Protein backbone atom coordinates (compact mmCIF):
# COMPACT_ATOMS: atom_id res chain seq x y z
CA UNK A 1 0.00 0.00 0.00
CA UNK A 2 1.80 2.98 -0.89
CA UNK A 3 0.11 6.64 0.35
CA UNK A 4 -1.74 4.84 2.93
CA UNK A 5 -1.79 4.53 7.21
CA UNK A 6 -1.16 2.14 9.69
CA UNK A 7 -4.18 0.33 10.25
CA UNK A 8 -3.63 -0.41 13.73
CA UNK A 9 -3.58 -4.27 15.50
CA UNK A 10 -6.93 -5.78 14.75
CA UNK A 11 -8.42 -3.50 12.98
CA UNK A 12 -8.74 -5.00 9.63
CA UNK A 13 -10.08 -8.60 11.37
CA UNK A 14 -10.58 -10.20 8.05
CA UNK A 15 -6.90 -9.40 6.21
CA UNK A 16 -5.04 -12.66 5.45
CA UNK A 17 -1.54 -13.14 4.60
CA UNK A 18 -0.91 -15.91 2.32
CA UNK A 19 2.37 -17.49 2.89
CA UNK A 20 4.96 -20.08 0.93
CA UNK A 21 7.83 -19.42 3.03
CA UNK A 22 7.37 -15.61 2.26
CA UNK A 23 4.04 -13.42 2.47
CA UNK A 24 3.01 -12.65 -1.55
CA UNK A 25 -0.36 -12.18 -1.31
CA UNK A 26 -3.20 -11.56 0.82
CA UNK A 27 -6.70 -12.28 1.20
CA UNK A 28 -10.20 -12.10 2.90
CA UNK A 29 -11.59 -14.37 5.50
CA UNK A 30 -15.26 -14.82 4.10
CA UNK A 31 -16.24 -17.28 6.66
CA UNK A 32 -14.63 -19.47 9.33
CA UNK A 33 -13.57 -21.91 6.45
CA UNK A 34 -13.00 -19.93 3.53
CA UNK A 35 -10.79 -17.31 2.27
CA UNK A 36 -10.98 -15.19 -0.76
CA UNK A 37 -8.10 -14.31 -3.02
CA UNK A 38 -6.88 -13.45 -6.49
CA UNK A 39 -6.43 -16.25 -8.82
CA UNK A 40 -3.00 -14.92 -9.99
CA UNK A 41 -1.74 -15.82 -6.21
CA UNK A 42 -2.73 -19.51 -6.48
CA UNK A 43 -0.02 -21.89 -5.85
CA UNK A 44 0.11 -25.43 -4.05
CA UNK A 45 0.90 -25.91 -0.10
CA UNK A 46 -0.50 -22.29 0.82
CA UNK A 47 0.02 -21.39 4.13
CA UNK A 48 -2.93 -18.79 5.28
CA UNK A 49 -2.03 -16.33 7.84
CA UNK A 50 -4.86 -14.61 9.94
CA UNK A 51 -5.19 -12.46 13.14
CA UNK A 52 -1.77 -11.17 11.54
CA UNK A 53 -0.64 -7.56 11.94
CA UNK A 54 3.45 -7.35 11.87
CA UNK A 55 3.61 -10.43 9.61
CA UNK A 56 7.31 -10.42 11.35
CA UNK A 57 6.88 -10.32 14.76
CA UNK A 58 4.66 -13.10 16.35
CA UNK A 59 2.57 -10.99 18.75
CA UNK A 60 0.00 -13.16 20.00
CA UNK A 61 -3.27 -13.28 17.37
CA UNK A 62 -2.04 -15.01 14.87
CA UNK A 63 -3.80 -18.63 13.30
CA UNK A 64 -1.50 -20.04 11.09
CA UNK A 65 -3.63 -22.79 8.91
CA UNK A 66 -2.61 -24.98 5.56
CA UNK A 67 -4.77 -24.30 2.80
CA UNK A 68 -6.42 -27.54 2.31
CA UNK A 69 -7.32 -26.54 -1.71
CA UNK A 70 -7.55 -23.62 -4.00
CA UNK A 71 -10.27 -23.21 -6.66
CA UNK A 72 -9.62 -20.54 -9.19
CA UNK A 73 -12.25 -19.37 -11.57
CA UNK A 74 -13.25 -21.74 -14.12
CA UNK A 75 -12.90 -18.52 -16.55
CA UNK A 76 -9.71 -17.10 -14.93
CA UNK A 77 -7.39 -15.70 -17.93
CA UNK A 78 -3.70 -16.13 -16.44
CA UNK A 79 -2.78 -12.99 -19.50
CA UNK A 80 -5.81 -10.74 -18.64
CA UNK A 81 -6.53 -11.47 -15.25
CA UNK A 82 -10.35 -11.84 -16.40
CA UNK A 83 -12.01 -13.61 -13.74
CA UNK A 84 -8.83 -13.38 -11.24
CA UNK A 85 -11.06 -14.64 -8.14
CA UNK A 86 -10.28 -17.81 -6.02
CA UNK A 87 -11.42 -19.53 -3.07
CA UNK A 88 -8.98 -21.26 -0.57
CA UNK A 89 -10.65 -23.70 2.04
CA UNK A 90 -8.69 -23.73 5.23
CA UNK A 91 -7.87 -27.05 6.61
CA UNK A 92 -9.22 -26.43 9.80
CA UNK A 93 -11.62 -23.39 10.94
CA UNK A 94 -10.13 -20.62 11.63
CA UNK A 95 -11.14 -19.20 15.82
CA UNK A 96 -13.49 -16.25 15.84
CA UNK A 97 -10.25 -12.61 13.56
CA UNK A 98 -13.59 -12.29 12.23
CA UNK A 99 -14.66 -12.54 8.88
CA UNK A 100 -15.85 -9.59 6.29
CA UNK A 101 -19.31 -9.81 4.26
CA UNK A 102 -20.03 -10.72 0.78
CA UNK A 103 -21.74 -7.73 -1.24
CA UNK A 104 -25.86 -7.94 -1.81
CA UNK A 105 -25.38 -5.09 -4.43
CA UNK A 106 -22.48 -3.59 -6.46
CA UNK A 107 -21.06 -0.42 -5.15
CA UNK A 108 -21.29 2.85 -7.44
CA UNK A 109 -18.45 4.84 -8.79
CA UNK A 110 -17.21 7.62 -6.15
CA UNK A 111 -17.81 5.28 -3.24
CA UNK A 112 -15.10 5.40 -0.43
CA UNK A 113 -13.49 2.01 0.67
CA UNK A 114 -10.55 0.58 2.40
CA UNK A 115 -7.86 -1.38 0.91
CA UNK A 116 -5.28 -2.86 2.95
CA UNK A 117 -1.94 -5.02 3.15
CA UNK A 118 1.41 -5.24 3.37
CA UNK A 119 2.72 -5.00 0.10
CA UNK A 120 5.45 -2.50 -1.14
CA UNK A 121 4.76 1.36 -0.05
CA UNK A 122 7.11 2.93 -2.82
CA UNK A 123 5.89 4.72 -5.92
CA UNK A 124 9.71 3.86 -6.87
CA UNK A 125 12.09 1.87 -5.14
CA UNK A 126 11.14 -0.63 -3.33
CA UNK A 127 10.09 -0.84 1.04
CA UNK A 128 7.88 -4.08 2.14
CA UNK A 129 6.18 -2.99 5.88
CA UNK A 130 6.23 -5.22 9.02
CA UNK A 131 2.70 -4.04 9.76
CA UNK A 132 -0.58 -3.82 8.14
CA UNK A 133 -1.50 -0.67 5.97
CA UNK A 134 -4.19 0.53 5.15
CA UNK A 135 -5.16 3.07 2.25
CA UNK A 136 -9.11 4.74 1.79
CA UNK A 137 -9.98 5.52 -1.59
CA UNK A 138 -13.19 6.17 -4.26
CA UNK A 139 -14.23 3.85 -7.06
CA UNK A 140 -13.43 5.95 -9.98
CA UNK A 141 -16.10 5.66 -13.04
CA UNK A 142 -15.67 2.96 -15.75
CA UNK A 143 -15.36 5.94 -17.73
CA UNK A 144 -11.88 6.89 -16.15
CA UNK A 145 -10.75 3.39 -15.85
CA UNK A 146 -11.21 2.47 -19.01
CA UNK A 147 -9.13 5.74 -20.01
CA UNK A 148 -6.69 5.17 -18.08
CA UNK A 149 -6.03 0.91 -19.44
CA UNK A 150 -7.48 1.26 -23.00
CA UNK A 151 -8.25 -2.11 -24.10
CA UNK A 152 -7.67 -4.22 -20.92
CA UNK A 153 -10.98 -3.45 -18.56
CA UNK A 154 -13.58 -5.77 -18.58
CA UNK A 155 -17.21 -5.99 -17.02
CA UNK A 156 -15.08 -8.00 -14.18
CA UNK A 157 -12.88 -5.17 -13.03
CA UNK A 158 -13.16 -1.94 -11.41
CA UNK A 159 -10.33 1.54 -11.03
CA UNK A 160 -10.31 2.91 -7.61
CA UNK A 161 -7.57 5.10 -6.29
CA UNK A 162 -6.55 8.82 -7.32
CA UNK A 163 -5.51 9.52 -10.77
CA UNK A 164 -3.15 12.06 -9.59
CA UNK A 165 -1.06 9.38 -8.39
CA UNK A 166 0.70 8.84 -4.55
CA UNK A 167 -1.77 6.53 -3.29
CA UNK A 168 -2.00 2.83 -4.50
CA UNK A 169 -2.10 -0.06 -3.37
CA UNK A 170 1.48 -2.10 -4.89
CA UNK A 171 3.33 -5.92 -5.64
CA UNK A 172 2.30 -7.72 -2.34
CA UNK A 173 -1.57 -6.55 -2.00
CA UNK A 174 -2.95 -9.28 -4.71
CA UNK A 175 -5.39 -11.10 -3.36
CA UNK A 176 -6.75 -8.77 -0.68
CA UNK A 177 -9.95 -7.00 -0.07
CA UNK A 178 -11.46 -3.57 -1.06
CA UNK A 179 -13.82 -2.97 1.68
CA UNK A 180 -16.68 -0.15 1.08
CA UNK A 181 -19.07 -0.09 4.04
CA UNK A 182 -18.43 -3.42 5.71
CA UNK A 183 -18.68 -5.12 2.29
CA UNK A 184 -16.17 -6.56 -0.13
CA UNK A 185 -16.57 -5.64 -2.75
CA UNK A 186 -12.88 -6.05 -4.97
CA UNK A 187 -9.56 -7.98 -4.87
CA UNK A 188 -6.58 -6.38 -5.19
CA UNK A 189 -5.90 -7.43 -8.81
CA UNK A 190 -3.58 -5.05 -11.14
CA UNK A 191 -1.84 -2.04 -12.54
CA UNK A 192 0.78 0.02 -14.22
CA UNK A 193 3.85 0.59 -11.85
CA UNK A 194 1.85 2.27 -8.07
CA UNK A 195 0.49 5.17 -7.62
CA UNK A 196 1.83 6.51 -11.00
CA UNK A 197 -0.56 9.20 -12.17
CA UNK A 198 -3.74 7.95 -14.93
CA UNK A 199 -2.44 4.81 -13.52
CA UNK A 200 -5.04 3.65 -10.58
CA UNK A 201 -5.34 0.02 -9.12
CA UNK A 202 -7.64 -2.01 -11.08
CA UNK A 203 -9.69 -5.06 -8.75
CA UNK A 204 -11.73 -7.77 -9.09
CA UNK A 205 -15.65 -6.99 -8.87
CA UNK A 206 -16.82 -9.54 -5.94
CA UNK A 207 -19.94 -8.54 -6.82
CA UNK A 208 -20.10 -10.39 -10.08
CA UNK A 209 -18.88 -13.97 -7.91
CA UNK A 210 -21.29 -13.87 -5.11
CA UNK A 211 -23.64 -16.54 -6.63
CA UNK A 212 -20.19 -18.70 -7.84
CA UNK A 213 -18.67 -18.20 -4.24
CA UNK A 214 -22.01 -19.63 -2.66
CA UNK A 215 -22.05 -22.71 -5.03
CA UNK A 216 -18.26 -23.24 -4.97
CA UNK A 217 -18.33 -23.58 -1.27
CA UNK A 218 -21.61 -25.48 -1.60
CA UNK A 219 -20.06 -28.06 -3.42
CA UNK A 220 -16.33 -28.42 -1.98
CA UNK B 1 14.51 -11.62 2.08
CA UNK B 2 14.25 -13.45 -1.55
CA UNK B 3 17.78 -15.89 -2.21
CA UNK B 4 20.53 -15.35 -4.38
CA UNK B 5 21.05 -12.24 -6.33
CA UNK B 6 18.48 -9.37 -6.25
CA UNK B 7 18.95 -6.52 -8.21
CA UNK B 8 20.96 -6.12 -12.16
CA UNK B 9 21.88 -2.07 -12.22
CA UNK B 10 24.27 -2.98 -14.79
CA UNK B 11 21.45 -4.61 -17.32
CA UNK B 12 19.69 -0.67 -17.61
CA UNK B 13 20.90 0.40 -21.39
CA UNK B 14 21.09 -3.29 -22.39
CA UNK B 15 19.05 -5.61 -24.94
CA UNK B 16 15.92 -7.05 -22.90
CA UNK B 17 16.38 -10.85 -24.33
CA UNK B 18 20.28 -10.38 -23.52
CA UNK B 19 19.77 -9.02 -20.18
CA UNK B 20 17.06 -11.92 -19.03
CA UNK B 21 19.52 -14.50 -20.17
CA UNK B 22 22.10 -13.17 -17.75
CA UNK B 23 19.75 -13.01 -15.06
CA UNK B 24 18.41 -16.55 -15.33
CA UNK B 25 22.02 -17.46 -15.06
CA UNK B 26 22.93 -15.38 -12.41
CA UNK B 27 19.84 -16.56 -10.20
CA UNK B 28 19.08 -20.11 -11.15
CA UNK B 29 15.43 -19.54 -9.19
CA UNK B 30 13.96 -16.74 -11.23
CA UNK B 31 12.42 -16.54 -14.53
CA UNK B 32 13.15 -13.06 -16.50
CA UNK B 33 10.04 -11.97 -17.84
CA UNK B 34 10.93 -9.55 -20.86
CA UNK B 35 7.99 -6.55 -20.74
CA UNK B 36 7.22 -3.18 -22.78
CA UNK B 37 8.02 -0.42 -20.22
CA UNK B 38 4.62 0.72 -19.12
CA UNK B 39 3.23 -3.36 -19.18
CA UNK B 40 0.39 -3.94 -16.44
CA UNK B 41 1.60 -5.94 -13.79
CA UNK B 42 -0.22 -8.51 -11.39
CA UNK B 43 0.73 -7.21 -7.44
CA UNK B 44 1.89 -10.07 -6.31
CA UNK B 45 5.00 -10.70 -4.59
CA UNK B 46 7.49 -13.03 -5.99
CA UNK B 47 11.06 -14.45 -5.53
CA UNK B 48 11.48 -15.96 -8.29
CA UNK B 49 9.86 -13.57 -10.69
CA UNK B 50 12.15 -10.39 -12.60
CA UNK B 51 10.37 -8.10 -14.83
CA UNK B 52 12.61 -6.74 -17.37
CA UNK B 53 11.83 -3.79 -19.00
CA UNK B 54 11.71 -2.46 -22.52
CA UNK B 55 11.53 0.35 -24.37
CA UNK B 56 10.48 0.28 -28.08
CA UNK B 57 14.32 -0.61 -29.06
CA UNK B 58 14.06 -3.41 -26.86
CA UNK B 59 16.31 -1.80 -24.68
CA UNK B 60 16.07 -2.21 -20.42
CA UNK B 61 14.75 0.71 -19.22
CA UNK B 62 15.19 0.02 -15.35
CA UNK B 63 17.01 -1.94 -12.78
CA UNK B 64 15.21 -5.45 -13.18
CA UNK B 65 14.82 -6.64 -9.29
CA UNK B 66 13.31 -9.65 -7.76
CA UNK B 67 9.86 -9.07 -7.33
CA1 LIG C 1 2.49 -11.34 13.82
Amino acid sequence: IVGGYTCGANTVPYQVSLNSGYHFCGGSLINSQWVVSAAHCYKSGIQVRLGEDNINVVEGNEQFISASKSIVHPSYNSNTLNNDIMLIKLKSAASLVASISLPTSCASAGTQCLISGWGNTKSSGTSYPDVLKCLKAPILSDSSCKSAYPGQITSNMFCAGYLEGGKDSCQGDSGGPVVCSGKLQGIVSWGSGCAQKNKPGVYTKVCNYVSWIKQTIASN
Amino acid sequence: QCSGKQEWPELVGERGSKAAKIIENENEDVRAIVLPEGSAVPRDLRCDRVWVFVDERGVVVDTPVVM
